[PDB]
């Protein structure tokens, strides 16, 4: 995926790993290395008009 | 799969009222057929 990772205040349960919003897309993830609990937050965008 | 809970229930009906969810306690890869269940009770030796 691509976005940015950041600190999460979200009190994951120990079986949980991924998170999801209102639209079950991916918005938290718990890496097998590290046990910590990353948001995930789609890139800036936006239109751009002239 | 296994799924657990431990609720403590103030003096009362045994099976309460409202909701307590069940975690996931574990998974395990056995592949085998289960139609049939016992419970497995414990037993002290009375030595009299
Ligand atoms: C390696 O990964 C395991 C689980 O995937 C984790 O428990 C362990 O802490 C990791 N090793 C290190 C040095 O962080």
């Amino acid at each position: 995926g691509t976005g940015v990772l950041t600190e999460s205040n979200k009190k994951f349960l120990p079986f949980q790993q991924f998170g999801r919003d209102i639209a079950d897309t991916t918005d938290a993830v718990r890496d097998p290395q590290t046990l910590e609990i990353l948001d995930i937050t789609p890139c800036s965008f936006g239109g751009v008009s002239v | 799969k296994i799924y657990s809970k431990h609720t403590p229930i103030n003096l009362g009906r045994d099976l309460p009222q409202g909701f307590s969810a069940l975690e996931p306690l574990v998974d395990l890869p056995i592949g085998i057929n289960i139609t049939r269940f016992q419970t497995l009770l414990a037993l002290h030796r009375s030595y009299l």
